[PDB]
RNA sequence: GGAGCUGUAAGUAAGCUAUGAUCCAGAGAUUUCCGAAUGGGGGAACCCAAUAUCUUUUAUAGGAUAUUACUUUUCAGUGAAUACAUAGCUGAUUAGAGGUAGACGCAGAGAACUGAAACAUCUUAGUACCUGCAGGAAGAGAAAGAAAAUUCGAUUCCCUGAGUAGCGGCGAGCGAAACGGGAAGAGCCCAAACCAACAAGCUUGUUGGGGUUGUAGGACUCCGAUAUGGUAGUCUGUUAGUAUAGUUGAAGGAUUUGGAAAAUUCCGCUAAAGAGGGUGAAAGCCCCGUAGACGAAAUGCUGACAACACCUAGGAGGAUCCUGAGUACGGCGGAACACGAGAAAUUCCGUCGGAAUCCGCGGGGACCAUCCCGCAAGGCUAAAUACUCCCUAGUGACCGAUAGUGAACCAGUACCGUGAGGGAAAGGUGAAAAGCACCCCGGAAGGGGAGUGAAAUAGAUCCUGAAACCGUGUGCCUACAA
RNA sequence: GUAUGAGUAGCGAAAGACAGGUGAGAAUCCUGUCCACCGUAUGACUAAGGUUUCCUGGGGAAGGCUCGUCCGCCCAGGGUUAGUCGGGACCUAAGCCGAGGCCGAUAGGCGUAGGCGAUGGACAACAGGUUGAUAUUCCUGUACCAGUUGUUUUUGUUUGA
RNA sequence: CUUCUAGUGAGAAAACAACUGCCCGUACCGUAAACCGACACAGGUAGUCGAGGAGAGUAUCCUAAGGUGAGCGAGCGAACU
């Protein structure tokens, strides 16, 4: 796929804060995407180095709404870890 | 609007879906922030690919 | 399958009726004998009936 | 619909018979419309739309447009409407005379 | 098409719209992944690759696109045992797969319960089931026929024949066809004799011409037309219509009741429109519409009309040649024919044997003779007939929520089951949410006032609101009675 | 649908008591002190299976065989970070599929090559900390495997490393 | 994985610096109130660790680390089970 269709969004939590307080920084990804794609579309988005990355692929979180019960949808979310020498992305 | 897209080149048309797709991105991170109002922004962004890219395909 | 390459002759169904004409099912086998047939201009092994073999006809 | 929005107006059925008003908005998908000064209705309101006491509202519901006839512009007379192509262009007419809208 | 539009689905935000939106119809583009799934695998919706180009990165790694399954048909190149070669391999090509419509029809295979008051022949039944082939229909189909008339002229389907003639442990039961009447209507090709051409090795394979039949026909020998009609064909075109959006489309206002008028009364109006539905209640004249009159840029479809294309000849002779061979037929074994081996014709399957061909052959219900009718063993063929997953327009002395589809409600759902599979329940406020601001009790729920509303004992368990059942109170009776 | 039995059986092996607190309300929730029970487990890892039941903040309509301020219940949010762990880009057994092929009323059955397929074989990491929830994964140190680019030092240039 | 050559071959070896390393799982229960048994069911559920005194011992009694206090109770102390 295109590299800014790989990146979808952030992820803003207290763990993601706290993250972002040690420089790696969360963004929900295509789920078909691909550690190094995370890596180049990052550096093409923001110009800066990435040192590393992880990924987790979240589970489907039922829910309900009256009489409806249903899915959330999937998720991928990563975790780029940047080097020092770099930019901070600002969010 | 596709008036001035057929007006476009290849070249021109392509850059301009390029800078689309830039404004897609950082409008979804001003979505997933509260840093947004104007929403319907985001349809017409892509709307408007979809226009150039069909504009590409017809030629 | 087991069938005349030429006639098409294969097996099928009949009854076999007793004294009493009790009735039963069996198989009815056609007379086939595998036959080294020059098949468009090759030899090859082939299922064919008897009924065919008598004519000449068909080269070995 | 032969009832659009701007449009002076006579009612036909309903306690609110023989007032005249305007279109102030229009359900097609419902053929229903609404007019001002007509079935003004008492809605006990909540505070959460920007109104610190919640309070009682007055409030016009919407009238079925079957109970409606429009007004020719230069009579005063209610009327039923034609459609006409003029021009080229098509509008809506007055019966008892050719007046326009 | 002409002003509200962002579905169900409120509500908030943001916004779009005469620069003609939403919406509607036709065509085109995009069309993730699985699935015949087809690059290889796999526990479906996942994984791993090869090759070519391009891209990322200092460079790897990474990424995008395209191709890569098998089998069939043809073609080409290589090329084993094995020399010639063939097989095989590779590459280009060509057309198949799979599911639908729980329906229709051809073929293969093929039950039993049941009935016979048991039961074996028989019946159920060539039904159900399974499988294959399919097509919009299929299958059958232009007489080796039906008859007895010297006659009807291709199949199919309805009526009738007829519950007859027959079959049948002569039982139970099974059960025709033809005549007649109708619906629909159409007939065409090929092999063969021979002729011309090619080739190998005077015949004999290929192409073309010729010629398709029973009052026998054709080839072949002679006589003239160059004709004359038809077509069951073609994205050849035009033309007309029609389907898929749509437009227009007449005529009423007042009194009484009432929350509301469409009801009542009054005088009217209109009708190629008094079909139906909705609208605060029962409306010909308020609305959607109806009758009626107009309309399609675009894609289909149907029918004509021209071009193209394909068929289309006549009269004598029968010297000679041809007229569908392991075929018809027969024996044995089995089936289908209404017909159960029976006197068993006719048709078909297996097996074995095994004819003549115009002075010829088959049938006419064993069979022989005579007579009559027809000419198999090669192929095609529309129409009337059957059926409806579906689309449009509709209809009902069909249902109206225990009914009608299992399902009027997010139903093949929840639930049960390892699984195949089975399989529910559950509709209605009000005209309009106008759905109870505010106050009181209370933790809240839930009540009580107030208020909306015609109505709140119409307030979410919502129209009506039976009975069982659970209570409250009250007139009479009841603690020596079975 | 509602009765009857009937406000009955039952409330599913075992030790709790007290003070305070929260709270409208406390045997039942929280904190604390004593007490008792398990201890080759009634403890700590973990495969399967379950599949969100985990954490935080609210709640007490229903569920919990009582209650309930509480919960594996309800509601809103969040949470699962691997070159080295396990599995695949490595291997294969049993067993499965199966080009071609053989056999067969059809449908299909069998089976070669070649593949699939662990419960096995091979294969480079571990000490601590850290969150409310993750830990050989994150963090700090110290490594290791496979590979890439560059610099330096060597040696092989086709009787060829 | 080691070796062999056949083959292939002009580039290979080490030291150093820097860099790269994909996909799935990773929560939690897990001799259980989260699995299978219709239930928060006295049942069943693979493997690893599984301390101490006395003891041959993972037997047995009481304890350690750690974890529990059993999802109805109060009183009275009858027959009967
Ligand atoms: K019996
Ligand atoms: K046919
Ligand atoms: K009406
Ligand atoms: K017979
Ligand atoms: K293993
Ligand atoms: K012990
Ligand atoms: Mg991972
Ligand atoms: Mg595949
Ligand atoms: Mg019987
Ligand atoms: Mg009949
Ligand atoms: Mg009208
Ligand atoms: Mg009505
Ligand atoms: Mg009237
Ligand atoms: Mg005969
Ligand atoms: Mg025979
Ligand atoms: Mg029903
Ligand atoms: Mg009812
Ligand atoms: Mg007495
Ligand atoms: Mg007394
Ligand atoms: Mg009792
Ligand atoms: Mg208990
Ligand atoms: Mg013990
Ligand atoms: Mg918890
Ligand atoms: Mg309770
Ligand atoms: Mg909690
Ligand atoms: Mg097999
Ligand atoms: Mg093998
Ligand atoms: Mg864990
Ligand atoms: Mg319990």
């Amino acid at each position: 796929m295109e590299l800014l269709d790989v990146i979808k969004r952030p992820v803003i939590t207290e763990k993601s804060m706290l993250a972002m307080d040690e420089k790696k920084y969360t963004f929900e990804v295509d789920t078909r995407a691909n550690k190094t794609l995370v890596k180049q579309a990052v550096e093409s988005a923001f110009d800066v180095k990435v040192a590393n990355v992880n990924i987790l692929n979240v589970r489907p979180k039922f829910k309900r709404m009256g009489k409806y019960a249903g899915y959330t949808k999937k998720r991928r979310k990563a975790i780029v870890t940047l080097t020092e020498d770099s930019k901070e992305i600002q969010l | 609007k596709v008036k001035e897209i057929r007006e476009l080149t290849t070249a021109e048309m392509l850059d301009k879906e390029k800078q689309l797709k830039e404004e897609l991105f950082n409008l979804r991170f001003q979505l997933a922030t509260g840093q947004l109002e104007n929403t319907a922004r985001i349809k017409e962004v892509r709307q408007s690919i979809a226009r150039i890219k069909t504009v590409l395909r017809e030629q | 399958a087991k069938v005349c390459y030429f006639t098409g002759r294969k097996t099928s169904s009949g009854n076999n009726r007793s004294h009493a004409m009790n009735s039963t099912k069996r198989t009815v086998k056609p007379n086939l004998q595998k036959v080294r047939v020059l098949i468009d201009g090759k030899p090859k092994k082939v299922w064919v009936s008897t009924r065919a073999l008598k004519s000449g006809k068909i080269e070995r | 619909m032969f009832v659009k929005k701007g449009d002076k107006v006579k009612v036909i059925t309903g306690k609110d018979k023989n007032k005249e008003g305007v279109v102030l908005a229009a359900f097609p998908k419902q053929d229903k419309v609404i007019v001002e000064g007509v079935n003004v209705v008492k809605k006990h309101q909540k505070p959460n739309q920007a109104a610190p006491q919640g309070g009682i509202l007055e409030v016009e519901a919407p009238i079925h447009v079957s109970n409606v006839m429009v007004i020719d512009p230069s009579n005063g007379e209610a009327t039923k409407v034609a459609f006409k192509e003029v021009d080229g262009k098509k509008v809506r007419v007055s019966k008892k005379t050719g007046e326009v809208l």
